[PDB]
RNA sequence: UGUUUAUAGCCCUUGUUGUAAUACGUCCACUGGGGACUGAGGACUGCGGCUUCGUGCCAAGGAUGCUGACAUAAUGGU
RNA sequence: CUGCCGAAGAGCAGAAACUCAGAUCAGUUUUAAAUGAGAGUUUCUAGUGGGCCAUUACUGGCGAUGCGGGCCGAACGUGAGGUUAAGGUGCCGGAAUGUACGCUAGAAAGGUGUUAGUUAACUAGCCCUGGGCGCUUAAGCGUACUACCCAUACCUCACCGUCUGGGUUAGCU
RNA sequence: GCAGAUCUUGGUGGAAGUAGC
RNA sequence: GCGAAACCACAGCCUGGGGGCCAGG
RNA sequence: AUAUGUAUAAAAAUAGAGGUCUCUCCUGUAUCGUAGAAGAUGGGCGAUGGUUGAUGAAACGGAAGUGUUUUAUUGACUUGUCCAUGAAAUUCCAGAAUCCAUUGCAUACGACUUUA
């Protein structure tokens, strides 16, 4: 209704990992409405970001953003692999990410 | 997927032996033929050679037929003979059902099963299976069972009717 | 009211023929059935019931009919525009059309539904 | 599509399937509320789950159906970790339907429904009746409260439908709905 | 890479000269600001970068050459005055622009 | 079985065959005319065992409803009550 | 109940529309896109390709070009 | 401190000296040549001559050996990316609550329990008797076809090191 | 060129304000 | 009021499987 | 005593329900809201609309009712429709209790019962 939103909601699922070894350098991101690796091909290369609060007024704001990028699909059920400029904290599992629509090709 | 293959071979004017067997690809067919020939006329694999390996399609793939299949089982005792009938539209289609059925009921493997003969029974009287006869009734009409049908957490309960 | 039988017309929901309309010609077994359609792009094939929904419409058809005669039977009994008569097809075609609008057409619908809501006249 | 709070009607759902669906949602940061937990269904005859529970009775032994489901989710979560304990606090499993939740939409999980997962004729147990036999003694009042809520909700639906009749009639009354109906709406 | 190309009907733009819009036209003012070492301290000399008149004139000229094209075809004026924004249930991987 | 169908009103709403109930066993009723075509579409031998009982139970209830007599020396209910009375 | 296309049609053989079609297998020194990682080397030497010859040009013996943001900061560490 | 070589469990490991594709070899195979590798020698001079496991005294494996799975897989410089083995994809847990075909606790003989067959009797399978949560047209069991997950393994590139081979002086602006 | 030799020497702990007078 | 000493890798919830390991309570 | 529109409420069955002998289901890819210098400044046409903020109320909600309406005003916006001005060089993303005292229905000591 209000609008002014140009992003697709996403969740930080977990890191890339085997059963016992984890890799914080790549993260697993589930995007809203993307349920297959065929649809996940659309969101590759898009810019995904994590936005959170703080306490210090960095340039007069309490907001902080960690940018990223979608790299490849993961699995069959629409999960994707996202690389972030700084590896996301482990405390942000299940948090809400923002998948912008740029760079765009459609 | 399984495929019908006609294998003809003979030892290096020796008699030519041709037979129809079902294999996933040609290489399995030729080895299977040699194993079958080894236990029939005692011809060595190394001595013999294959003269023709051809793939066979279904002449009438869109017509429902009944196939009677005679096979040899290997069990705990390793000696058994059965005959089963399947209704489908392809000779290879019934064979997959035959292999799936026996691996299900009798816990079989592809190696322990050898096809003795497969025939197409076109006479309804010749059918010896009650299920086959029932499926061939002129008034065959039954509701579809076992239907049951991401988007988890659907909004309304399924109709399922 | 939906009995899998010879002559019943079914709608394919899986594979590359989703949304195509076909009619059972023969019952292969308890897991498969042979279907056909007057439409040329629909070939004669044997498929399982897990890919179809049983349409309540029933057409009279001899068992094992060829593809060409099936089209004549379909034309004779006018199955076309009879399937579309039911609200089922109308919703499906409306959804199919609603999957094609670009941003402009969606913005036109924005205005249209705005021209329709403003009344809300009640007694 | 995911949002922050969901209410799930547990009637006609299998215990394991629904709990596994719920557990995966909780670890994803989604707050989940399950209502009517005493209408949950379990595959197998009544005695089978009955001997399972009495074996468990032979650790705190809890009889309520809502806490039977809560234990099922708990085993499916990393409860020994701070992450798992955080997820568990996001789950509110209740019996019946509390008044704060009866005025909100309730979704169901097709992957967990008993009708879509159990062969017809298969015997199945109900958690509510199983709990009522192992020590739970509140199913009389819960059932009675269910009838009152169902009656009140039924009246609301009739009022909603009656109001819906006016707008539905006025829909085709306006020629705009048919002027550009080609858009599919 | 930062624009969504829609299938909306194209606007007649052949009637406006565009060859004047080059790399130099859009470039930014090269760093300069000729200053002396008494006003840089007590920094009150900074002018403003208000867009000059000819930029306004070019914008008005473009508007004159574009408005009839968008007025003739319906809904263009309201479409362009609008903004694009997503809502619940909108899936960009399936919406056809 | 593939089709083990058998035979006031016969209304079969919600598997209740109110003329009575048939919810206990999945067998169809279909209320075919005066009869109730109690169909079985590829079910299980338990369904075949139930239909033979259900057919007699429905017939006994129908016979009892039309004329239950006394049979001193509700069909199953009367017989169980008589056995309970005897005990 | 019994019959042989009629007021349904079905199965088998041949001819024909036949240089059918499609599926499958395989190949193209055919071709159109999307995404990610990397940029080692440091004048020219070479192998090639276009171009009339050209200090000619080139995707050819390893990345360049065009921009933007910051010094009260951006960035990176403890 | 780092690097390199490296056992044993007379032989096995190096160093000098020589003689060398125009030379002989081989934990190999065919026949009664194929293929891989440059082959050797005299001399000395350290270390050890335990045992255990498994298949058939032999053979390996353990031992001086970490890594993935839970014996199977895999021989390890520092990393980026890709792809896999074994094992897996309901949740814990990365990955299909995949598709298709089937049977019904599960991962000597008895049974009026069941399903397919042979000639009332037998054959075959499941049930009773003699990691967690949970699961039931499965998330159990068997077969088949796809997709997916990730090892210190494989491939590509960067970098460190070692080894082997080559270049480099009228020291050319 | 030290982490250890119930290492040597010195210093300081918990026991503990305990046992105890 | 006075006031030790021996001793001390580290510490202290159970069950099962291989006093901290694995899975649960 | 003191969080990016945070939208969507019948029951029961999958071998039947709902609504008026007839009709519908076969998921929400639906429905409500969705254009505005982050939502500016004006004019006309058509209905008594819609969205609300603040007062005044009365009816309903007890399972955890903390919410549902009906409204009587007041103050705004209104894109229902069609026109008139403004956005820019952000010149390509970032008043109690207790102690003291007291009671013995209590009591190793606390605690309890009392008063006090």
């Amino acid at each position: 209704a209000q609008g002014h939103r140009l992003y697709v909601k996403a969740k930080h699922l977990s890191f890339q990992r085997s059963k016992h070894v984890i890799h914080p350098g790549t993260s697993i991101v589930k995007i809203e409405g993307c349920d297959s690796k065929e649809e996940a091909q659309f969101y590759l290369g898009k810019r995904v970001c994590y936005v959170y609060k703080s306490s210090k007024a960095v340039r007069g704001s309490k907001i902080r953003v960690i940018w990223g990028t979608i790299a490849r699909p993961h699995g069959n059920s629409g999960a994707v692999r996202a690389r972030f400029v700084h590896n996301l904290p482990a405390k942000t599992f299940g948090s809400s990410l923002r998948v912008m629509l740029y760079p765009s090709n459609i | 997927a399984l495929k019908e293959y006609q294998v003809v071979g003979r030892k290096v004017v020796p008699k030519l032996f041709r037979m129809r067997l079902f294999a996933p690809n040609e290489s399995v067919a030729k080895s299977r033929y040699w194993y079958f020939l080894k236990m029939i006329n005692k011809v060595k694999k190394a001595t013999g050679e294959i003269v023709a390996i051809n793939e066979i399609s279904e002449p009438k793939p869109l017509k429902a037929k009944v196939f009677g299949i005679w096979i040899r089982y290997d069990s705990r005792s390793g000696t058994h003979n059965m005959y089963k009938e399947f209704r489908d539209t392809t000779r290879v289609g019934a064979v997959e059902a035959m292999y799936a059925d026996m691996a299900a009921r009798h816990r079989a493997r592809f190696r322990s099963i050898r096809i003795l003969k497969v025939v197409e029974v076109e006479k309804k009287e010749d059918v010896r299976r009650n299920y086959v006869k029932q499926l061939l009734n002129p008034h065959l009409k039954f509701p579809l069972p076992h239907r049951r049908t991401k988007k988890v957490f659907a909004p309304h309960r399924p109709s399922t009717f | 009211k939906r009995y899998v039988e010879v002559g019943r017309v079914v709608l394919v929901t899986k594979g590359e023929y989703t949304g195509k309309l076909a009619v059972i010609v023969d019952i292969v077994d308890h897991k498969r059935a042979l279907i056909d359609s007057p439409c040329s792009e629909f070939p004669r094939q044997v498929i399982r019931y897990g890919s179809v929904v049983l349409t309540h419409i029933v057409m009279k058809l001899p068992r094992g009919a060829r593809s060409g005669i099936v089209a004549k039977k379909w034309k004779a009994q006018d199955v076309c525009n009879k399937w579309a008569s039911s609200a089922w097809a109308k919703k499906l075609e409306a959804k199919k059309v609603r999957s094609q609008l670009n941003d402009f057409d969606r913005f036109a619908v924005m205005r249209l539904k705005k021209q329709r809501r403003e009344q809300v006249n009640v007694a | 599509e995911f949002q922050k709070v969901v209410v799930i009607d547990a009637k006609g759902h299998l215990l394991g399937r629904l709990a596994s669906v719920v557990a995966k949602q909780l670890l994803g940061g989604q707050k989940v509320v399950v209502v009517r937990c005493e209408e949950l269904n379990i595959s197998g005859h009544f005695f089978r789950n009955k001997l399972k529970y009495l074996a468990y009775l032979r650790a705190f032994h809890f009889r309520a159906p809502s806490r039977i489901f809560q234990k099922a989710v708990r085993g499916m979560l990393p409860h020994k970790t701070a992450r798992g304990q955080a997820a568990l606090e996001h789950l509110q499993a209740v019996e019946g339907i509390p008044p704060p939740f009866d005025k909100q939409k309730r979704v169901v999980v097709p992957a967990a429904l008993r009708v879509l997962r159990l062969k017809p004729g298969r015997k199945y147990c109900t958690v509510g009746r199983l709990s009522s036999e192992v020590g739970w003694k509140y199913n009389d009042i819960v059932a009675k409260l269910e009838e009152r809520r169902k009656v009140k909700s039924a009246a609301f639906y009739q009022a909603k439908l009656a109001k819906q009749k006016k707008i539905a009639s006025a829909k085709e009354a306006s020629p705009v709905n048919q002027k550009l109906s080609q858009f599919g709406y | 890479r930062y624009v969504i190309a829609t299938s909306a009907p194209k606007i007649d733009v052949s009637g406006v000269s565009v060859e004047k819009f080059t790399k130099a036209y859009f470039a930014k003012q090269k760093r300069s600001g000729p200053v002396k070492k008494d006003e840089a301290f007590f920094a009150e000399n900074a002018p403003k970068n208000a867009l000059p008149a000819e930029r306004i004139a070019d914008q008005k000229a473009v508007d004159a050459k574009l408005l009839p094209a968008i007025k003739a075809i319906p809904n263009m004026k309201e479409y362009l005055a609008a903004s694009f924004a997503l809502s619940n249930g909108d899936r960009p991987h399936l919406m056809k622009f | 079985d593939i089709y083990k169908d058998e035979t006031v009103t016969v209304d079969i709403k919600a598997r209740n065959v109110t003329v009575q109930n048939l919810r206990h066993v999945d067998i169809e009723m279909k209320k075919q005319g005066n009869t109730i075509k109690f169909i079985v579409w590829h079910g299980s031998r338990k369904h075949n065992a139930c239909i033979r009982s259900v057919y007699s139970i429905i017939n006994n209830m129908i016979i009892g409803v039309t004329q239950g007599f006394r049979y001193k020396m509700s069909l199953e209910n009367v017989s169980q009550s008589a056995a309970n009375i005897k005990q």
